[PDB]
């Protein structure tokens, strides 16, 4: 998840990639219909807010 | 400058061609001729003029004042070139040729402003050149040269939108295409009427109003003249100054046939003593006579040939030859009886008459192509 | 002083009162007063439609454009919607005056009968749908009595009676082509037997149409 | 703002189609620049 | 006729300098090619 | 000329035809980041300054 | 031997089971967006000739951007169902490929088949996934990202204003692209999408509520009053929520006591705002 950056490291490159692959396959021109999702976390405070 | 310069050549005209009337305009003009520094353009005009035996010490004091200038200049060209700015000689003289260009005659306008195209990196100073060119080739007629730089004028204007200089180019054009006997395009030419701004050559907005009406009776029929120029609140209120001229546009609308050669015997007379219009003024009525003739004679079929004389026009054997010629001629699509008294009409079709013009294009191309081959190869 | 929203409903009404004083291009000037002076409110809440109405009073006024004439009524209407009753009635009148001035009859009926319209029915709603039939038989006749039913919301208003006058040419014209039709060589004594309406007017009428 | 202004001018002229841009629209555009000048 | 070079230390351009460019001094072997040139730079 | 592309045959990697042009590194940058190319004849009003 | 053109990603929006079917009237209260959408997407690419004719150079393309949750995706959903163009939908995170070229050839790719196929549209989403401003030139992973954004801004310079393609690109976050990418001739027009206040407001509440029961006596103006920043996807949620909060009592008809319960559920924020500061 995370939230974002201003791009310290190389690897949260391609993982802000990864992360905005998910955002998009929930409500990206898709009827989401079926698909229940749950997700679990410790500690909501590091959390993207477009997520 | 070249901004009053069309006005001498209107005068030009007024001189020579009214033969009696050759007096008020050979001193009018030398009140301009001989100040302002003109040397070149009135020798043989001045030959068409009188004697006016010491004009000696008249061209020395103007001459002097001609090297003055050019003088001042070969003390520009060294001081310029010491600390350059952008070419500052050029840049100097690129204002300075036109003024050598009114003076002088071509020669010294032409290398000058061929010199100055190269020398600025924006249009904006090279299409303002192109203009300078095209303004001394109408008044030297070059109608060959006026073909060159219309196209390297066009050319400039599609990078950037130049309205100002396309606008503007659309009257040159539409200056030139009434200068040939081309109505059809001076009419499309002058179809704005709003962006034609209170130009120089036209320095009253009210004389190219009528201008832009004498061809616009002319190249469209009435499913479009009882549009664009009745309805039009920018045409319409140029001639509410106007009594002879929305007069002389409406009568042939409002149907007021008898009063419509009334007013287009003035205008003829005016087109004779118009410049530019003077080479076709014959051209004009003729067409519109007949354009007068069949707008009356296609709403009928059975119309009396004295029925004519009181309600369009006096003179009944004068509608009787004028009839006879025309449809003589090829034009006006009726049949006229003689000892019954009654004008017959026909409707032919769009076929022959479409077939007529395409038989005459098809000889033209072939005589050129035929003439053009013999001389090619041997 | 401090305000500027109550400049803009003086400027309109100038606005009205130079064109109903019959003055169009100082009628036109005050309303492009308050055009450029309600581009800067933040809140024109309801001033907006009243304001869109005689922006297409005055440019209907003179002619031009009735499509985006047509554009300033329908706005003028959607501000007017279900806040002002009275202001609302009268703004079907001249959108649909308008629509018969734009020669689409049959779309009269199609916007009273959607649901947004058939809640404003009345009067005057239904003096338009009689006109529009009128104009979409395409008689002269039928056209007559719906002028005398609805007298008194049809010809009451000062812009319909300058409007009527051009829009019965366009509708003599329009039975003019429709009783010519079916046919070839024909009288005249019979075209005018088949308007009520003389022959000599007619003939000169039909002149026009070939010229 | 003069090329912010001047372009901005033709989209008054194109959103009642017409093919001239006249001198009441460049005044109707200074409102609205100036507006966003006006705003913050 | 002076090459007009702008720098503004972004990294698409990057590439086209040097692969690391440990200074900004690498920017003249470029610019000593086109000798007459001008550095421009934004605020 | 240094940094010019060439042909080049492959069963021996013998040289084969000069290849034209292809781009200075400099040409490529000023086209990514596209400055407004202006002149004198439009600059409005700054006469002191030029 | 010459081909016709070809792509893998996307193809070309199917037309039949692919237009999203939301509708201009479903997006309530947005007269600026809605209006000026209009003038750089589907008014030049039809009335094409006025732009011409009075010469004021319509925009190659189009950047907006804003808070989540203002209609970003929700208003492109709209502009696809009312088009009479092709429509080109691609995903901005799919160009990372694994092996190396496929994205430089999944990305002209597209615009050929914009050419080819029509007066077309692009329309790319999260391109912080492609267009960021930091790069490292020693990985490989960002050594092909560098060659992505170098292709796409080569090809939109490869257009002569003749070809009418249009590209609608949306992001969450403008302050990680870099500005190479917002120069004119590339992108000109910026499009915010603020988050509505209060005018704005009570126009969602309208369109939102206009399919529900909620059934004769409730009143929305009473919550359109209050303060506090409320988005355009929790709006949406206030009724969503409500109405599940109404099937649970087996009631099919929304009441006011619904709404109460559902409003301090959404949005859930304490105060922030201890008193003696003012
Ligand atoms: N008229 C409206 N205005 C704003 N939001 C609305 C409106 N109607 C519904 N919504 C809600 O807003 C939500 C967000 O839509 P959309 O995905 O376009 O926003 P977004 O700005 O793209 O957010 P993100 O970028 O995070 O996806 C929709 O799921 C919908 O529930
Ligand atoms: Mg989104």
């Amino acid at each position: 998840g995370g939230r974002r950056f201003s791009e310290g490291t190389s690897a949260d490159r391609e993982i802000q990639r990864t992360l905005m692959e998910l955002l998009n396959q929930m409500d990206g021109f898709d009827t989401l219909h079926r698909v229940k999702m749950i997700m679990a976390t410790n500690r909501p405070d590091t959390l993207d807010p477009a997520l | 400058p070249k901004n009053p310069d069309l006005r001498i050549a209107q005068l030009r005209f007024l001189l020579s061609l009214p033969e009696h009337r050759g007096d008020a305009a050979v001193r009018d003009e030398l009140m301009a001729a001989v100040r302002d520094n003109n040397m070149a353009p009135y020798y043989e005009a001045l030959c068409k003029s009188l004697d006016w035996q010491i004009d000696v010490d008249l061209l020395n004091k103007m001459k002097k004042a001609n090297e003055d200038e050019l003088k001042r200049l070969d003390e520009e060209l060294e001081d310029a070139e010491k600390n350059l700015g952008e070419s500052e000689i050029r840049d100097a003289m690129m204002a300075k040729a036109e003024y050598l260009c009114r003076i002088g005659d071509k020669e010294g306008a032409l290398t000058a402003f061929r010199k100055t195209y190269d020398k600025t990196v924006a249009l904006g100073h090279r299409l303002d050149i192109v203009f300078y060119l095209l303004r001394i080739g109408l008044f030297y007629m070059d109608n060959d040269l006026i073909t060159r730089n219309t196209e390297k004028a066009k050319s400039l204007i599609e990078e950037g939108g130049d309205w100002d200089r396309r606008n503007r180019l659309k009257v040159y054009q539409g200056l030139y295409c009434v200068a040939i006997r081309d109505f059809k395009q001076a009419a499309e030419l002058f179809l704005d009427t709003v962006s034609t701004f209170t130009s120089y050559e036209l320095m009253d907005y009210k004389t190219f109003v009528t201008y832009t009406v004498y061809v616009s009776m002319i190249a469209l029929e009435r499913p479009d003249l009882r549009e664009k120029v009745i309805k039009g609140a920018e045409i319409l209120e140029v001639l509410h100054s106007l009594p002879a001229v929305r007069q002389y546009l409406f009568s042939l609308y409002e149907c007021r046939y008898s009063v419509f050669f009334q007013s287009l015997a003035v205008v003829e007379q005016e087109m004779k003593k118009d410049w530019l219009f003077a080479p076709h003024y014959r051209y004009y009525v003729r067409e519109m006579r007949i354009h007068a003739y069949s707008q009356l004679l296609e709403s009928y079929r059975s119309l009396t040939l004295g029925y004519m004389a009181e309600a369009f026009g006096v003179g009944v054997e004068f509608i009787d030859q004028e009839l006879s010629r025309f449809i003589a001629a090829g034009r006006l699509h009726c049949k006229i009886d003689k000892v019954n008294e009654i004008v017959e009409t026909n409707r032919p079709d769009s076929k022959n008459w479409q077939y007529q013009e395409t038989i005459k294009k098809g000889d033209l191309l072939l005589n050129r192509v035929q003439k053009l081959s013999r001389v090619i190869n041997m | 002083m401090d305000d500027k929203a109550l400049l803009v409903e003086v400027q309109l009404l100038e606005s009205k009162t130079y064109h109903a004083l019959s003055n169009l291009p100082k009628a036109r000037a005050a309303l492009t007063s308050a055009r450029t002076t309600a581009n800067a409110i933040y809140c024109p809440p309801k001033l907006q439609a009243t304001l869109d109405m005689q922006s297409g009073i005055i440019h209907a006024a003179e002619e031009k454009d009735w499509k985006t004439a047509y554009s300033y009524f329908y706005e003028a209407f959607e501000g007017y919607d279900s806040i002002d009753s009275p202001k609302a009635i009268t703004s079907l009148k001249y959108m649909l005056l308008c629509k018969i001035m734009l020669n689409t009859p049959e779309d009269v009926q199609a916007l009273v009968s959607g649901k947004l319209a058939l809640r404003y029915a009345g009067r005057q709603t239904e003096a338009l749908k009689c006109v529009a039939q009128a104009s979409k038989n395409r008689s002269l006749a039928d056209f007559e009595k719906a002028l005398t039913d609805y007298r008194a919301e049809l010809r009451d208003d000062p812009i319909i009676s300058t409007h009527l006058a051009k829009l019965y040419d366009n509708l003599l014209e329009q039975n003019l082509i429709r009783v010519i039709e079916p046919f070839s060589r024909v009288q005249i004594e019979h075209i005018s037997s088949l308007i009520k309406l003389s022959k000599a007017d007619v003939e000169r009428k039909l002149s026009q149409m070939i010229l | 703002e003069v090329k912010g202004v001047c372009t901005e001018a033709g989209m008054y002229a194109l959103r009642e189609r017409r093919v001239h841009v006249t001198q009441e629209d460049f005044e109707m555009a200074v409102a609205k620049v100036m507006q966003k000048d006006s705003e913050k | 006729d002076c090459t007009f070079i702008r720098v503004s230390g972004s990294e698409l351009v990057q590439k086209f300098i040097g692969e690391g460019a440990r200074m900004v001094r690498e920017l003249f072997v470029m610019a000593r090619e086109h000798a007459p040139s001008i550095i421009f730079m934004d605020e | 000329t240094p940094n010019c592309r060439v042909a080049l045959r492959n069963d021996s990697y013998t040289l084969h035809k000069i290849l034209p042009n292809k781009v200075d590194p400099l040409v490529s940058l000023m086209m990514v980041e596209k400055v407004p190319d202006s002149t004198y004849e439009m600059i409005g009003g700054l006469d002191k300054q030029i | 031997d010459v081909l016709p053109p070809e792509a893998d990603s996307s193809i070309m929006m199917l037309t039949s089971d692919q237009k999203p079917d939301v509708m201009y009237a479903d997006i309530g209260g947005m007269d600026i967006q809605k209006q000026e959408v209009r003038e750089a997407v589907e008014l030049p690419l039809t009335h094409f000739e006025l732009y011409k004719q009075i010469g004021i150079d319509p925009p190659r393309g189009v950047l907006m951007y804003g808070p989540p949750g203002c209609g970003k995706t929700m208003l492109a959903k709209a502009v696809a169902h009312h088009t009479t163009a092709a429509f080109i939908r691609v995903v901005g995170s799919e160009f990372v490929q694994k092996y190396l070229g496929e994205g430089p050839r999944m990305v002209r790719d597209v615009f050929r088949l914009a050419k080819e196929n029509a007066p077309a549209i692009i329309f790319i989403d999260e391109i912080d996934a492609i267009a960021t401003k930091r790069f490292d030139a020693q990985t490989g992973a960002d050594r092909e990202v560098q060659r992505i954004l170098l292709e796409l801004l080569n090809q939109m310079d490869g257009f002569d204003q003749n070809v009418n393609v249009k590209v609608i690109m949306a992001t969450n976050r403008a302050d990680t692209l870099d500005p190479a990418l917002l120069r004119p001739g590339r992108l000109d027009r910026k499009i915010e999408f603020p988050l509505p206040d209060r005018r704005q407001k009570r126009l969602i509440f309208s369109t939102i509520t206009s399919k529900m029961n909620l059934s004769e006596e409730v009143d929305l103006e009473d919550y359109v009053a209050r303060p506090d920043k409320i988005s355009g996807a929790d709006i949406n949620s206030i009724c969503q929520e409500s109405g599940m909060l109404a099937v649970r009592e087996n009631r099919y008809i929304v009441l006011a006591k619904d709404f109460e319960k559902a409003y301090k559920t959404v949005i859930k924020k304490d105060e922030q705002e201890h008193e003696f500061y003012k």
